[PDB]
Parts: C-alpha cells; structure tokens; sequence
C-alpha cells in the first residue's frame, strides 16, 4: 500500500464505512464529492 | 476513569448514526415487502433485536471460530464459508496455525501435563465420568469428599462447598443469603451472573461508582438512614458485592479501602474471585494475599476454576456454620447433579502442583513465568502508544478501539499474519468503548510475545490505534 | 494528530438505551449532524438557504419525534422487559425532570425553529409547517405530560 | 409580526434555564 | 433536611439480622461416601449395597464403549473448556453433537447448555418478556419454577394433570385478555414428573393448544430415551409429530450418563436463542470429553433397542411386589421408571413428615443395604404434592435385587407408620 491506498484506509474504519455493503458505501461516497465541490467552487469566488 | 481522546469520541458517535439511520432505511423498505404465521406471534418483534441484524451480522466471523485443538499457546483455527449469500455460516477441512491470545488458562494447566493427565485418566475409569444423581443422595464419592478438604486448604476459610456451574453459584445462593426487605450494593462493573442472582429474591438493588470508596460510604449513608423505599422501615441486611480483578477493565479491588468501611457500617462483604485466585499473589492464593488483607474480614468468598485450574466448576468459602446451612438449603446442593469425577480429580491434582506437594519444583516457574510474561507484554505496549488498562499484574490487558469499525479491521488483520484476539462490541459494552481483549499465559515464551508484539504495532498502524504518544 | 484528552466519569444510569448520553461529545456531534444536513442538502438540489433550513427543521421532526416519543421499550432483552411501557423521553434520566440533559433537548427544537423563520421572512406556505413542529415537539417534552395519552393513543 | 415572536421565545428560553431539577412525584 | 450529624446516629442505633439462621440439631446429617461406581450394585464402607438413587435408565454408567470414547478425547483435549462458545470455547466435538441430537429426534437444528439444570433458567426467560401470559403446572421442579420468576411476566397455574383444570384457565386467558392481540401465550408442562411420577398426556394438551393459539415448551429429561417404544421420548408414547411442540428440553444427566443439556426445535428458534441467552453466551461451554461421549451413547441406544423393553419389566416386577404394602401407597404412574411411594395418612406436621421418612430411608440402608431416595424441599421451593420417597429402578437391575428393596420397604413400613 502507497500513501494515498493507506489514507482512504484510515478514512473507511473511522467513519465506520468499511462495514456497509458495497451500495450503502457508494452511495454516501458519492454525496460527498458532491458537497466538496459545491463548497470550493462556490466559497472560494461567491466570497472573494 | 478512562481517558478519551476528545476528537476521536466525535467520530464514534458519526459512526453509530450512520449504522442507525442506514439500518431503519433498510427496515421501512423491508416492512413494504412482505405483501408478496399460522396464527401464532413472532417469537420477537421487529424492533426489538435491531442491533443483532443491523450490526452483528456484519462482523459474524470474527466470533464463535470453531478449533480442533486443546485450548494450548499454539491451535488450529477451522476455516469456514459463506456459501448462501453471506447468512450461514459452514465450516471446511484446511484448519490454521494461529497463537492463542484468547482462551483463559493462567497457568496452562489446560492441555496435557504429566502428572495431572495420568491420574485423572486412571480415576475416570473406576467411577466412569458422571454419577447420574445429587450430592445428598448417591453423588458424594470418595472424590468429592477429597476436594472439598484441598479447597479449604488453599483459600484459608474454615469450610468450603463446590458445585458444578460457575454461573449457578451466583444465581442459587443468593437468593438463599438475602431476600425480600434487604439491600444489595453492587458494584457496576458486575457479571451477569450476579445480577441475575439478584433479581431472583426481592431484595433491592442499588450500584456505587466502579472502584471508588469515597462514593460506596456516601451511598450507605443515604440508604441507612433513609430506610426502604416506601414505608421508612430499616433495611434487616445490607450485603456489599465487589470483584478481586475486574475483568474487561484489569483493575484491582481496592479491597483494603472497601474492607474498612463495611466493617464500621456493619454491612457485609462478599468477594468475587472469578479472575485472580491462581493468577494473581505469590502463591496463588487471591487477592487477600497480594493486597495483604484478613481473610476474617470477608464474610463470603465465591471463585471458579474454569481459568486457572483448567476445569469446569465453582466453590463458596466461608465460616463452618454457612456452610452447614447451604447444605441443607442451597437449590443447587439438593437438585443439581454432582461435579463429574474426572473435573474433579483434575482440580485436586492441579493444586497438588501449586502447593509443591506432586514432588517436583515446576509449580512455582508457573507462577514466576506468568508474572514475567504480563508484566513485560504490557510495558512493551504502553512504550508503544497504545491505550491499555490494567495495572501491573493482573494478566488482562484490554486495548481500546472506541470506533465500531475497528473491531472486524482489528481482528481481520490479525488473524490474517496467524494471531488469534478478542474483540466486544456496543450490545455488550457502553456505545463509546469497544476493545480487544489480551490474555496472556504462563504457558506463551518470549519469542512467541516478541512475534506477536511486532503484528500488533503493524496492525495499530493501519488502524492508527496508537492514542498517545511513542517515544 | 490526537490531544485534548477527558477522562470521562460513569454514571450510575443502569440502562443502556439511555446512558450513552452522559459521555462528552454529545453535544458537538448533535449539532454537526444538523450543520453537516444543511449543507448536504443547499449542494445536491440547488436552492436557497431559507428553503435549505426549513427542510433541515421539517425532517429533524420526523425523527426525533419518532425516536424519542413514539418507540416505547428498549432493543435489548437483557433487561427482559421492565421498560415495555415507557418511551425514551421518559425513560431518560431515571425519571428525573428539568435536568442539565432535559433542558438541552428540549432548548434544540426552539432555537432551530427561530433560524427557520428569521431567513425566511415568515410567509406563509411554509409558516404553517414550521409553527406544527416546534408546537408539537415542545408539548411533549412537558413535565405534565408524563406517562398521559392523549385519547388513548398508543397507550396499552 | 416579525418582532412579537422573536421577543417573546427570548423570555420563554430564559424560563426553563432556570428550573431547579425535581424527582418525580411518590405512590 | 437532615444534617450531617444527625445523620451520624441513625447509622449507629440501626442493627442487622445475622447472616444465617441458628443452626439446630436436625439440619445437620452428612450424606453416604460411596466407593467404586454407583451402578446397580455400588459399595458403601466396605460392605455392598443395592443402588436405586441413580438416575440411570439405561444402564449405561461404566460401559466398556464409553471409557474408551472419554479416554480418548480426554488425552487429546484435556479436562477443560476455557472460555465461552461466543470466542474460542467452541470445538468440533460440541457441533458434532448437536448435529447427531438433530438426527437422533429429526429435528432441524440444537444447541448445547453446560450445565444440566441450568437448561431452563435460559430458555424460558429468553422467550416470555414481562408481557405475556405463562400456564405453569403447579408441580414443576425447582429449576422450571425459577426461570418463570426470572422472566417477569404472569404466571397462571392449573391443577396438577387435570386437563379438566386447563380448559377452564385457558378459556379465562381468552377473555380477560379479549381486547389485546400481540400478547404472546406459553403452556409449560413437564414430560414425566419428577415430584409425583406421573406421565403428562399429550394427547389433550396438542389439542387445546390448537383451539387457543398457545405454545408449549416440554421439559422431558425423564423420558428422552426411555418413555417411546424406540426410545425417542414422549412424543412416539402418545403417537403425535414432534412438529407441534414448539420448544424441547433435555439433560443429559440422566439416561446418557454424562452432563449438560440441549434444546430442540426449529431453526428460526433456535438460532435466535444462540445470540441473546444467558447461561449460554456468559459461561464456559462442556468440557470436550463430556459432549464426545453423549455421542457415544446415543449411537449405543440406537443399535440396541432392547433395553428398552427390559426396562419395562423391571419397573412392573417392583410394581407387583409393592402391592401388598400397608403404610404407604403407590402414587406414580405404571410405565414410568420413578416408582413413588406417597405416605397414607400424614402423622404429623409438615417439617414432622419429612423427618419421619429421612428417618426410614437411614434404616433402610444401615441394615440391609438399600439407597433410596426421600423428599427434600428447601425454603425456595414452591411444591405442595405430596411428600415420599422414590426408586429410580434401572435396566441393569436384576430381578433378586429389584426382589430384596420390595421386601425390606414392605416391612419397614409396616413397623412404623402402621
Ligand atoms: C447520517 C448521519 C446522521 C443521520 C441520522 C442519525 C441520527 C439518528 C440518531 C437517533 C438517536 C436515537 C436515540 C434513541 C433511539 C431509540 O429509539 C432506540 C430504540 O428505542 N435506542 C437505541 O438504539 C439505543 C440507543 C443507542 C442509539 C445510538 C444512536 C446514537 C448515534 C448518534 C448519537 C449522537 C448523534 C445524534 C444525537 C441526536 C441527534 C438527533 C437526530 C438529528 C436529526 C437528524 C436530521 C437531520
Ligand atoms: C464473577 C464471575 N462469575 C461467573 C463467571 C463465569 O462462570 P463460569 O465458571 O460458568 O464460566 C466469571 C468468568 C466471573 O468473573
């Protein structure tokens, strides 16, 4: 495992995401690269 | 009392709303689809084993892993499958070789040693295994009368009574003990087994603070003086329950504090020695010995040799004339079925061997060796920043998780490098602190500790289970 | 990355439905779950704050009235079944009332109905709404209103 | 309409703040 | 508010109740040492004496076949269990059991208890919550009477074997409860009794739990392997399927002369019992040498269907000879294997009973050789039938001993009770 392979690792096991099934994960996965888009790209240029 | 690393308390508790609001999601859309049992009700109804369909059956395999071996430092773990979409569980050929580092046998006494073995085997073959009836009728052999003499030697107390069961020891002499218009102070860290033993009289029970003094005399104060609950009668007994080592946390009674004060209220005391009555002292003899206590100052002594002596069963200490009145009253005495032969003679060999009396001088390297082994496994893991209880001696060393995801990452991990642990989840322990549970014999070498060490610092990597600083 | 350490006390409580509640970080992570709600749902349907917190309001009452004044009893037979007749609400605390623990929950409901109304400028489509929640939520977390039904709703 | 209920609420929070917790009544 | 020095005298002028009570003269007689066994013919101080307080039926106790299953499990497992069956107290040997228990009654699934009387403490509080309803039979032993405490819920009692007392309790649970639904209704029966020896009929109870939605849970330790013509319990006695008993217990103590117990049924049932009980996920599970000869001696019971009969003609000779007995009387069944001897006429008071009949199960033995069993009840016991002493007869009696314990209780009782 690099770096990046051990981090998402450590992301799984302690927001309890690595006992869901392979929707459920998927599923919350995929709802929040939506609202790590939405606050980059608005907040840094509604604001600035 | 347990020290939580306050952002790592936050995320266990974002870790549970996500098990929660995913598993009633799953139970709306599962209530819609039963339109598509013979008169009778649901032997349970929905809501109520939430937490044994929506969190257990996620991490099944990490419990109940069947072996085909003596219960020994080194066994073979049987190898199972899911076949059925992941619901049952079956076992295969293809067995391992992992390290026992969670079964109970202190001393290893539990597998095969010569001098017990023998003996044991040649006794089974003249009363053969079990006596089909009662200790007051035809159970009392020339091998329970025997025992019953080497447990009073051992413990000190004047008299001594041992049953088969270690959790019908607690549930059937209680009740004998105390009853309807008496009190029961608990301690909260109790097994079960003394809860229930509690809950079968009408006595009523109160719990003061685990292992602190200064909240067990606050709380006799208000219950002497305030009388029972609704008509302001004086309690007729106050009995106060505690544990030599609690288990799950590896603390030690702080039995000279608690002594004192029962003993200047004049309540009585009841000791619990489940975990320490051969591991811990430097004789095996308990807690009353390390601490250095009276012995005549605890009014009721119950243990258990299913750990140390490696065999099922239970005993009571006390004065000659408790006994004489368990004898004659106790529902476990007069109905149960005698101790089987062979678990007998297997306890008054094994303490043959403690006591130096078989010969040999290989009782007391058991009780150095277990001494090393606990003291130098749990100073190697503090080193390196792991969060264990536990206090110098005691041989249980749990390893706080706190996230409900690290229990099957923890155990999964492990058993794959051919360490073998113990884990408890949420149902068992408070929501915030899971652990793994250490067992360390007297049996394990050092090179098979240093082997283990070395898995369990690469695996805290990972999980990043090291809370506190390394050096 | 790991500081700020409390040794957390037990409580004598003797109820796991209801004694996770005295540990720290109870509070923090009660209003992170609404902040964390707001924010999830003004980025996967693009709307206006206003409409952002009344939709946070409206199904923060669909499950906390659920949860804390409709499923009586508890999930573990443990305790066989000596609370089948008492919702969370007031299984709580032992019985006690106006506690340090009461006064939180029942101060959460009123504060998140006032940032519904005052980013919204009133109206009155959705006025109604949120006037039904806090009005319902906050009659039930009474001191009166212990063990009592209304008509006989869900009651025996 | 906007400064009735806003001064009112403010006076209500401030009543339960203050309570003194009480055990429930006896049989 | 009371300060804190009056409060300091209120804890000097309180006083307790001893530990115990006083002990007296007559709570104190030790009990046999006995020597070499305890078959049909044991030994007791040298001299040998004819055994009829064991409850082995089969005979089976120091079977050539069994030494040799326990000694080689016992030198390859050792003496112990360490640990639960919820880690790593789960051996091969304990699943092999319960699959062979399964095949032995047809059954889908079972599971295994440690300990022999503890087979009830967590199996009736595991199922009834404190909101539904138990019809107990007022006879139970101390064991059933215990987990019905445990599990706090209302327990109603009917007369002992009178089906004409069960029809009456349960069309009064069926109306007092006539608005409510969700209630969950239990009838507990035991399959031959241990108090009175009489055999429960089956035939009634399947048949007005069919009427009233009811579930029954059978304890019968006394009739697995004895009480069928092929040894499979109560069930094939009264020819009914094993499919409408809801719940069976057994221990093992008695008929297969080992230790533990287990619980039959179905496997949605069974499997929900594995994850939430109490004497199964917090206590050290059987040693392995005591679940590997139960399987042993069930394939024993299997091959020789005739110590079945000849077990019957024992309990039918001792039933011929007791006949003509004045003091006593026999009050048990006639098929089953505790011949109970209910005392005509009570002389005196109730701790006067049982001090007379300790006292003529003493002699007996101290002049020409007998183990009988007599009555104890302790202050936990709810029983109120009848006190008397019992013979547990065996299959491996013969016929001048089970000859010699008619003719020395004929006339033991005759000098005295008469
Ligand atoms: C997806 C992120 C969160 C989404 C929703 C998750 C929040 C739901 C929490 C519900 C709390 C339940 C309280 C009592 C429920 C009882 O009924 C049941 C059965 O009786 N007891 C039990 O299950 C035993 C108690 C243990 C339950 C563990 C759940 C606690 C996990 C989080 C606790 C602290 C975080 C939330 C505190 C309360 C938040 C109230 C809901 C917030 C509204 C969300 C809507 C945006
Ligand atoms: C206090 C106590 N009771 C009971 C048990 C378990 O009893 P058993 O001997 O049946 O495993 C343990 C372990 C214990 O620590």
């Amino acid at each position: 495992m690099n770096w990046v392979q051990r981090k998402i690792y450590l992301y799984n096991v302690t927001f309890g995401l690595y006992m869901l099934d392979w929707w459920e994960r998927y599923l919350f996965n995929s709802l929040v690269v939506v609202l790590m888009w939405f606050v980059l790209y608005n907040g840094t240029r509604y604001f600035s | 009392m347990i020290t939580i690393p306050y952002l790592t308390a936050v995320s266990t508790y974002f870790s549970y709303g996500l098990l929660f609001a995913f598993g009633q999601l799953r139970d709306f859309f599962r209530r819609f689809i039963d339109w598509w049992l013979q008169g009778y009700a649901p032997i349970c109804l929905g809501h109520e084993d939430f937490y044994i369909r929506r969190l257990y059956h996620r991490i099944q395999d990490c419990f109940e892993r069947p072996i085909s071996s003596a219960p020994d430092a080194w066994f073979d773990v049987v190898e199972r499958y899911s076949n059925d979409n992941n619901k049952t569980l079956k076992r295969t050929t293809k067995t391992s070789r992992c390290l026992n580092l969670g079964s109970y046998n202190y001393l290893g006494f539990g597998s095969f040693d010569e001098y017990c073995t023998p003996r044991v085997i040649e006794s089974l073959k003249k009363f053969s295994a079990s006596t089909c009836s009662s200790r007051v009728d035809a159970g009392t052999t020339s091998v329970h009368a025997e025992l019953e003499e080497c447990v009073t030697r051992f413990v000190g107390k004047p008299a001594a009574v041992v049953f088969g069961m270690g959790y019908a020891t607690n549930s059937a002499i209680i009740p004998v003990l105390i009853g309807k218009g008496g009190l029961i102070i608990s301690d909260s860290l109790n097994h079960s087994s003394i809860v229930n033993g509690a809950r079968g009289s009408g006595a009523t029970i109160r719990v003061f603070q685990h292992n602190t003094p200064s909240h067990l005399e606050r709380v006799l104060r208000e219950q002497i003086a305030e009388g029972q609950p609704r008509t302001h009668r004086p309690w007729k007994k106050i009995i106060v329950v505690v544990e030599g080592i609690y288990s799950m946390e590896g603390e030690i009674c702080h039995l000279p504090e608690v002594v004192a004060i029962c003993k200047k209220y004049k309540a009585y005391v009841y000791l619990d020695e489940a975990h320490s009555i051969g591991a811990i002292g430097k004789t095996g003899k308990g807690i009353c010995e390390l601490l250095g206590v009276d012995t005549a100052d605890v009014d009721v002594m119950m243990g258990t040799f299913t750990k140390s002596f490696g065999s099922c069963g239970g005993y009571i200490a006390g004065s000659k004339e408790l006994i004489q009145y368990l004898k004659h009253q106790c529902p476990a005495h007069l109905y149960a079925t005698s101790i089987p032969t062979p678990s007998a003679q297997q306890i008054i060999s094994a303490i043959k061997v403690i006591l130096g009396e078989d010969g040999s001088n290989r009782g007391a390297q058991k009780l150095a060796r277990i001494r090393e082994n606990s003291n130098f496994f749990r100073a190697e893991l503090q080193k390196m920043g792991f969060e264990v209880l536990g206090d110098n001696d005691s041989p249980v060393m749990p390893i706080m998780l706190y996230n409900p995801a690290k229990i099957p990452a923890f155990s999964r991990e492990c058993l794959r490098q051919k360490v073998a642990v113990v884990v408890v989840g949420f149902p068992a322990t408070p929501l915030l602190l899971a652990r793994a549970r250490i067992c360390i014999s007297a049996s394990h070498s050092r090179e098979d500790l240093i082997r283990a060490l070395k898995v369990i610092s690469k695996v805290g990597d990972l999980s990043g289970i090291k809370y506190f600083p390394a050096e | 990355m790991a500081n700020l350490y409390v040794k957390a006390v037990p409580p004598p409580d003797m109820n796991r439905n209801t004694e996770w509640f005295m540990y720290p970080g109870v509070w923090t992570t009660y209003m992170l779950i609404l902040f964390f709600g707001w924010l999830v749902v003004l980025s996967v349907s693009g709307c206006s704050p206003g409409m952002a917190w009344t939709v946070v309001n409206l199904a923060h009452f669909v499950v906390t009235y659920h949860s804390f004044h409709w499923m009586k009893g508890t999930p573990f037979a443990d305790d066989q079944g000596i609370y089948n007749g008492l919702t969370w609400w007031e299984q709580m605390d032992n019985g006690q009332q106006l506690t340090r623990n009461r006064k939180f929950l029942t101060l959460v409901p009123v504060v998140l109905y006032l940032i519904a109304s005052h980013t919204t400028d009133y109206r009155h489509p959705w006025l109604f709404l949120n006037t039904l929640a806090v009005m319902v939520l906050v009659v039930a977390k009474f001191p009166n209103m212990h063990k009592v039904r209304i008509f006989g709703i869900n009651g025996d | 309409g906007h400064f009735f209920v806003e001064g009112l609420l403010g006076v209500v929070i401030i009543i339960l703040l203050t309570r003194k917790s009480y055990k429930p009544p006896k049989r | 508010p009371l300060t804190e020095q009056e409060i300091d005298e209120l804890c000097d002028e309180w006083v307790p109740e001893p530990l115990i009570p006083p002990i007296t003269e007559d709570m104190k007689h030790e009990p046999p040492v006995l020597e070499s066994a305890a078959g049909p013919h044991t030994t007791v101080n040298g001299k040998d004496v004819v055994n009829f307080a064991s409850a082995n039926y089969l005979g089976l106790i120091g079977h050539e076949k069994l030494l040799e299953s326990c000694t080689s499990a016992l030198e390859k497992y050792g003496v112990g269990s360490c640990g639960p069956r919820g880690f790593y107290g789960t051996i091969d040997v304990h699943l092999d059991c319960e699959t062979r228990i399964s095949k032995f009654l047809g059954t889908p699934d079972s599971i295994l208890y440690s300990y022999g009387l503890s087979t009830m403490f967590s199996t009736i509080p595991c199922f009834c919550k404190k909101g539904d309803v138990i019809v107990a039979d007022e006879g139970v032993h101390w064991g059933i009477q215990n987990g019905l405490q445990l599990s706090r819920s209302t327990i109603v009692y009917f007369k002992h074997n009178d089906m004409e007392s069960l029809r009456i309790t349960l069309e009064k649970i069926m109306t007092k409860y006539k608005r409510s639904k969700n209630l969950r209704r239990y009838i507990v029966a035991e399959a031959v009794y241990q108090n009175s020896g009489q055999i429960a009929p089956l035939d009634e109870i399947v048949k007005l739990k069919e009427k009233y939605r009811f579930r029954v849970i059978l304890d019968e330790s006394n009739s697995f392997g004895v009480l069928g013509r092929s040894g499979r319990g109560l069930a094939e006695h009264h020819s009914v399927p094993i499919e409408k008993i809801d719940v069976v217990t057994a221990a093992m103590g008695h008929a297969l002369a080992t230790e533990g117990g287990f619980c039959t049924g179905n496997a949605r049932i069974i499997d929900y019992q594995r994850l939430s009980s109490s004497g199964y996920v917090f206590s050290a599970s059987l040693p392995p040498y005591l679940a590997s000869a139960a399987i042993t001696a069930i394939d024993v019971i299997d091959q020789n269907p005739d110590m079945l009969v000849k077990l019957k003609q024992n309990v039918a000779l001792l039933w011929k000879g007791l006949s003509d007995i004045k003091g006593m009387s026999l009050t048990s069944n006639r098929e089953s294997p505790i011949v109970f001897l209910k005392l005509e006429k009570s002389s005196g008071s109730a701790k006067d009973d049982l001090l007379l009949l300790e006292k003529m199960a003493d002699r007996a033995l101290k002049e020409d050789s007998l183990l009988v069993v007599s009555s104890k009840r302790s202050f936990l016991d709810k029983c109120r039938l009848p006190v008397g002493i019992k013979l547990y007869v065996s299959a491996g009696h013969s016929e001048s001993d089970l000859l010699k314990a008619s003719e020395s209780l004929k006339r033991l009782a005759s000098e005295l009770l008469l």
